[PDB]
């Protein structure tokens, strides 16, 4: 179930297409047991890399690409699927509020960036970066702020499960009987790094903490 | 989707709570060499090995051995745990040096504290990678410096 | 609130300022006599 | 200088508009400061005319123009007042534009050489020039003004509302050129970083103008640019200036939450904004709603003292006790007012005694009735009951009697199809004198009702 | 006198015959505060009919006094023998005539200047109340005989074709809808003046623009006036039809029980009134490639891009005014480059990187900054990029120090 989870989400048509095959023959006899699982995925990705987490990465590759490469291509191809998903709407407070605080230079800059694929201005794409260049100075102030997290601040559909019959990560075995994740921590902590990893932690059927 | 390892930590912070305690300066090493040469990183071979003797002739690495001891309740326990350390090293030297593993700053090394095993973390570069890099390339197989061989037993490796 | 026609945001804009400024420019740059 | 005032038009025309290129050679900057003076008493003798003042307009603007090039604030100065008198109809201000004067007009603002005389004299020309005729507005002058009220603090600029106050008139009168500027963004902006009640009521009012006619609503954008002012209370980590000192880091966050708080109310006393923040779709009242619930201190205790001034209500004293809180609120606490030496029985009478009419409309409790019934509709009784089980002492009293409150306001001022579903809190009931919630949370709730309860016997008693 | 107020809201006994007349004398009360004072506790007394019944047999002289006088004696109209003793001089005929063209309009700006003043801090030169002001059709209808001269003057019907056709585009014209709106709110405020309100079906036609209207303006102002209609029980009947219910209760007791309204009502569903169509936004609707791969120095051993004759200081001026034209390969190879940096220096990337290769040209080629083409190309280009204040004024101080003798010189000559 989790291998197959990866395959359907990359970005490769051949194995997107492939691996969804594979995924709704599994929903004839087991038809609960995938569903549980593209949530959690996708939830647990999300926490992963925040949304001001994904600009800040982004925006700095693509400044290195543009001035340091000298490639104007290379550049718009990166901050694509960054506006992309911002087209989609918020789906939770944190999305929420970004969209709100930084969600009018974006969307600005995009518009420039438009222009400059039309018209070929260079004094188009240099304003264009200007938005880009503003943001990203006050997206670098607050990420050192950021220490811990809380559920329902970046996704509610996590703590709002209660039950699952999907096992824990990492431990199955056709040997032994199977231990499902029961509930997820309402909080979890920020490690201090240049990664700045979380720490999760789940809740299994025989009242042991993973 | 790492698992946490539990009654584990890291060298570097095991070797930096030992020196604090101590009053001990975390970079004595380091500042010595400066303290010699300044310019210590646009040396030539030859002079580097002069500044990197001088440093480690003054300063005597014991560290590693006596945190062992000082965290062990009984001689009975210290001597278990020891032995398991010497030969928990050994495997991953061994290993490490055919699966090509690099980068194995004291950040990467964790040491279990109940059984004193040798766990390595951060598997990125292998093959021989990061000896072919420009930016500082690394001609050392596997990480065996005085430190470490100072805590396996007294009579050396 | 009911400041709909632009008569009164208008005075509203040119009053609160000369009013409310601790230094005294808007009550020189805000002169009513340039209209 | 001496004004001759003697002679014909032509011939005292003749020596200023000679006198002002002196090929740079042969005539001082103090001649050229008189002879300016001399043209604007001139001006106010023979009128607005190509016929009597000699030549045409467009030879007296070509001299004219080699006057802010010099080097003496004095003369510039100088400069810049004759042609305000100049400019009287649009068909000098369009001669004027053609000769594209405005890249020195515009030069002229941002120079910052110790000549705020000079500045001043620069920007009631352009409040000119908006009068006459607000449609040909330049463009050069427009990003000069945006950028000095964009970052004119942190230059330590004096004349920086000063010139907000200029764009603001100008978004009324052509909201066209400073929407492509980005001139509305410089607006919101400010009003976070302005804690002025009476500026900042005006800038935000500026803006719901522009929400308000159809015509003008394509200007803004839907759900990003009024919402800016939500931002410091649904962020938890907001940073307004990009580069800012890191000694008053504390104190910039109280700073961004009083500024924000004063914007809130006043968009929620217009009906263009009301309606813009409470759409049916997402909107930003729920946001404003559901960063209640989140077990956040530093954000609930804010979001109680906006809601208490929306509402109009009589902040209670801090305190972990209710009885201490209740006695804070009742109507009949002293004042300062009711003294001796101020209005002796007159002032206390009318806040005890009530109003002798009982069929006069009150149109306050209209807007009061309206309000309400968003907050209830966006599920703002539902948010209340989680803060009160679930915050610190000193915050669930603050929001029980803010709960009871608005009890008391809707069961008098709500007619009967919204109070079906009003007096009934579905999500305190699911938390009450159970034990399969825990026991600690059991109680609060139980412990919030016998503390709500003692407020109606307040306001049974009424003012003494 | 502040202190007759406490004695009127005490119910002190028999107070309509003696204190009623010493508010008369008070009137005339040399001081302009202490008699402005006085009508303020005066209006509030009306509210009873005993007391409004003592004002008209002593029949004051109200006329001289402002507005305030003027809205306190329209309250004569609602009682018949008040009525008739102001009809009878021939006073409500002129009253007609200035509520239909002076200030019928202006009592829109009495009611939005007292909610400007309660919750606006505008202040024009705590929870307050705001009551609505005595309106002279609202008066009139509160009997039968007055009601038959609203009617003959056939006010209703100008007053209909008013809404049910609104033009949204001037905002002089925008008020002249809500000088009617208010005008049919007050009519339609008693039983006698709902007969002559609804035979002409304009209750609906309201309820229409409360809920789908491009101004929100006049969305939020059609709210009122429906609470002026609920204030009697056949008017919240028709309210109630068309979903939009209102409290049924009075003021005097403020604890409704389950079996003179005040007014107030609102939809049954909030979200009807705030819903908005959505309007598409505005906006929807070289060298440089050279010099990153070559030196400055190394390319040594018309340049202007836009420059046409229609925004340039100095070659505008060639046909209008007269001049001559401009006099000048080593020199053209260095308009590229200071364009360049100020067109890189827009992105704030590297800004250090930028302001040092201007200062540079500016050391070993002093002269290169005096040519007023490149002034107009460089003033041009600062209009339509954007900069930031301290890299604003960083260009346009380069230019300070220099003559422009070109301009000069053709300027002195055809103005001789
Ligand atoms: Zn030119």
């Amino acid at each position: 179930i989790y291998p197959l989870t990866v395959a359907s989400k990359s970005t490769t048509t051949a194995r997107h297409n492939a691996a969804n095959k594979i995924l709704k023959n599994m929903c004839e006899h087991s038809n609960t047991l995938v569903q549980q699982a593209m949530m959690v995925s996708e939830e647990l990705i999300r926490v992963a890399i925040l949304w001001h987490e994904m600009w800040h990465e982004g925006l700095e590759e693509a400044s290195r690409l543009y001035f340091g490469e000298r490639n104007v291509k290379g550049m718009f191809e990166v901050l694509e699927p960054l506006h992309a998903m911002m087209e989609r709407g918020p789906q939770t407070l944190k999305e929420t509020s970004f969209n709100q605080a930084y969600g009018r230079d974006l969307m600005e800059a995009q518009e420039w960036c438009r222009k400059y694929m039309k018209s070929g201005n260079v004094k188009d794409l240099t304003q264009a970066w200007d938005l880009y260049y503003h943001v990203f100075r006050r997206i670098s102030k607050q990420l050192p702020q950021l220490t811990s997290l809380e559920l329902q601040y970046v996704s509610p559909k996590l703590l709002m499960c209660r039950d699952l019959e999907l096992a824990v990560p990492g431990t199955y075995d056709p040997n032994q009987p199977i231990i499902r994740i029961q509930s997820i921590a309402p909080s979890l902590q920020v490690i201090t790094s240049k990664q700045r990893p979380r720490k999760l932690t789940l809740m299994g059927s025989n009242g042991h903490e993973f | 989707l790492i698992g946490w390892v539990p009654h584990c930590d890291t060298l570097h912070a095991l070797i930096r709570d030992y020196r604090e305690k101590k009053k001990i300066l975390l970079n004595i090493e380091h500042r010595i060499m400066l303290r010699m040469a300044p310019d210590y990183d646009h040396l030539t071979l030859m002079q580097k090995v002069e500044v990197f003797e001088h440093a480690v002739n003054n300063t005597a690495g014991d560290d590693l051995a006596k945190l062992l001891w000082l965290k062990s309740p009984s001689s009975e326990v210290w001597f278990d745990r020891r032995t398991n350390y010497t030969r928990s090293l050994a495997v991953m030297s061994m290993v490490g040096y055919i699966l090509g593993l690099g980068d194995r700053h004291p950040s990467n090394l964790m040491l279990d504290r109940l059984s004193g095993k040798i766990l390595h973390i951060d598997f990125g570069d292998c093959f021989e990678v990061a000896m072919t890099r420009e930016k500082f390339p690394e001609k050392i197989p596997f990480r065996l410096t005085r430190m470490l061989t100072n805590a396996m037993e007294v009579t050396g490796l | 609130a009911f400041l709909d026609n632009p008569t009164i945001i208008l005075a509203h804009i040119r009053q609160s300022h000369v009013t409310s400024d601790d230094t005294g420019m808007c009550e020189m740059v805000l002169i009513d006599h340039d209209v | 200088n001496v004004p001759l005032d003697l002679t014909r038009e032509p011939s005292d025309n003749l020596r200023e508009i000679l006198q002002n290129v002196a090929r740079l050679q042969g005539v001082s900057n103090m001649r050229k400061l008189g002879h300016l003076n001399n043209f604007t008493k001139l001006l106010c003798d023979i009128g607005h005319s190509e016929e009597k003042l000699g030549f045409h307009y467009e030879d007296i603007i070509i001299c004219l123009r080699l006057a802010l090039l010099n080097e003496a604030k004095e003369v510039r100065a100088a400069g810049l007042r004759a042609l305000r008198y100049l400019i009287q109809d649009s068909s000098i201000l369009q001669k004027v534009l053609k000769l594209k004067v405005d890249y020195l007009i515009a030069r002229c603002i941002d120079i910052q050489q110790s000549n705020e005389v000079e500045r001043t004299q620069a920007l009631r020309l352009v409040r000119k020039m908006i009068t006459v005729n607000a449609s040909l507005f330049p463009s050069s002058v427009t990003n000069s003004l945006i950028a000095v009220g964009n970052d004119g603090l942190q230059e330590r600029d004096r004349m920086v509302r000063a010139c907000i106050a200029i764009i603001c008139e100008l978004a009324l009168q052509n909201p066209e050129v400073v929407a492509l500027r980005g001139g509305l963004n410089t607006i919101l902006k400010n009003v976070i970083d302005c804690q002025l009640s009476r500026i900042n009521e005006a800038l935000i009012t500026t803006i719901l103008h522009l929400l308000n006619h159809p015509k003008t609503r394509q200007y803004v954008r839907a759900d990003v640019e009024l919402e800016r002012i939500l931002a410091p209370y649904t962020d938890f980590h907001y940073r307004h200036s990009p580069d800012t000192a890191e000694g008053q880091l504390k104190e910039d966050r109280e700073a961004r939450f009083l500024a924000s708080k004063m914007g809130i109310i006043a968009t929620f006393r217009s009906w263009a904004g009301i309606i813009n923040l409470c759409k049916p779709g997402n909107s930003g009242i729920q946001s404003l709603i559901g960063v209640l619930c989140i077990p956040n201190m530093e954000i609930r205790r804010g979001l109680l003292e906006v809601l208490y001034d929306i509402f109009r209500l009589p902040l209670p004293v801090v305190t972990e006790e209710f009885i201490e809180a209740l006695l804070s609120v009742d109507p009949g606490r002293f004042q300062d007012s009711w003294r001796l030496s101020d209005g002796f029985v007159a002032a206390e009478a009318k806040t005890i005694l009530p109003h002798r009419a009982r069929s006069r409309p009150d149109l306050m409790d209209n807007y009061l009735a309206l309000i309400l019934s968003a907050f209830i509709r966006n599920g703002l009784l539902e948010g209340l009951v989680e803060v009160i089980t679930n915050s610190d002492d000193h915050i669930s009293v603050r929001a029980t009697i803010l709960l009871g409150e608005l009890l008391h306001m809707a069961n008098t001022i709500l007619p009967h199809s919204h109070s079906h579903h009003l007096h009934c809190l579905p999500t305190l009931m699911n938390m009450a004198a159970s034990f399969d919630i825990p026991k600690e949370k059991r109680l609060r709730a139980s412990a919030a009702l016998n503390c709500l309860k003692r407020f109606h016997e307040m306001k049974k008693r009424g003012p003494k | 006198t502040k202190h007759l107020r406490v004695l009127l809201r005490a119910n002190v006994e028999f107070f309509n015959n003696w204190g009623i007349e010493l508010l008369v004398t008070q009137l005339h009360d040399k001081n302009k505060t202490i008699s402005s004072e006085a009508l303020d506790i005066l209006d509030e007394a009306c509210e009873d009919k005993a007391n409004l019944h003592a004002l008209i047999q002593m029949k004051p002289a109200l006329s001289h006094l402002g507005d305030k006088g003027l809205l306190l004696l329209l309250r004569f109209l609602s009682i018949p023998k008040g009525f008739s003793y102001l009809n009878e001089r021939g006073y409500v005929a002129k009253q007609l005539e200035k509520w239909h063209r002076e200030y019928n309009s202006k009592y829109v700006d009495l009611i939005e200047e007292q909610l400007n003043e309660a919750l606006t801090t505008y202040r024009k030169p705590q929870r307050p109340h705001v009551y609505l002001p005595i309106h002279l059709y609202g008066q009139l209808v509160h009997h039968k005989t007055g009601c038959h001269l609203l009617e003959v003057q056939n006010i209703i019907t100008e007053l209909c074709r008013n809404v049910r056709t609104p033009d949204l585009d001037k905002w002089e014209e925008i008020k002249k809808l809500k000088a009617s709106l208010w005008a049919l709110g007050n009519i339609g405020s008693s039983n006698w003046g709902l007969n002559l309100l609804q035979e002409e079906n304009v209750i609906p036609d309201i309820l229409k623009l409360a809920k789908q209207c491009e101004v929100l303006s006049i969305r939020g102002t059609c709210v009122y006036v429906l609470g002026l209609i609920a204030k009697t029980k056949q008017g919240c009947d028709i309210l109630k039809c068309h979903n939009w219910d209102a409290v049924r209760h009075s003021r005097k007791h403020l604890w409704p029980v389950v079996p003179d309204y005040i007014g107030l009502a609102l939809p049954v569903d909030i979200n009807d009134i705030f819903q908005v169509k959505d309007i598409p936004y505005f906006q929807t609707k070289s060298f440089h490639l050279l010099r990153q791969q070559m030196s400055l120095t190394e390319i040594m051993n018309t340049g202007l891009q836009e420059h046409t004759d229609d925004n340039c200081l100095y070659c505008v001026c060639i046909e209008i005014l007269g001049f001559q034209p401009s006099n000048q390969m080593c020199r053209i190879l260095l308009r590229k480059e200071v364009l360049r940096l100020v067109i890189n220096l827009s992105s704030s990337v590297s800004t250090k990187c930028h302001e040092t290769g201007l200062l540079t040209i500016k050391e070993k080629y002093p002269q290169t900054f005096d040519d007023i083409c490149l002034y107009s190309e460089v003033s041009h280009l600062l209009s339509h990029c954007t900069f930031r204040l301290p890299c604003r004024r960083f260009i346009q101080e380069l230019f300070q120090d220099v003559q422009f003798l070109q301009m000069h010189e053709e300027a002195e000559a055809v103005l001789a």
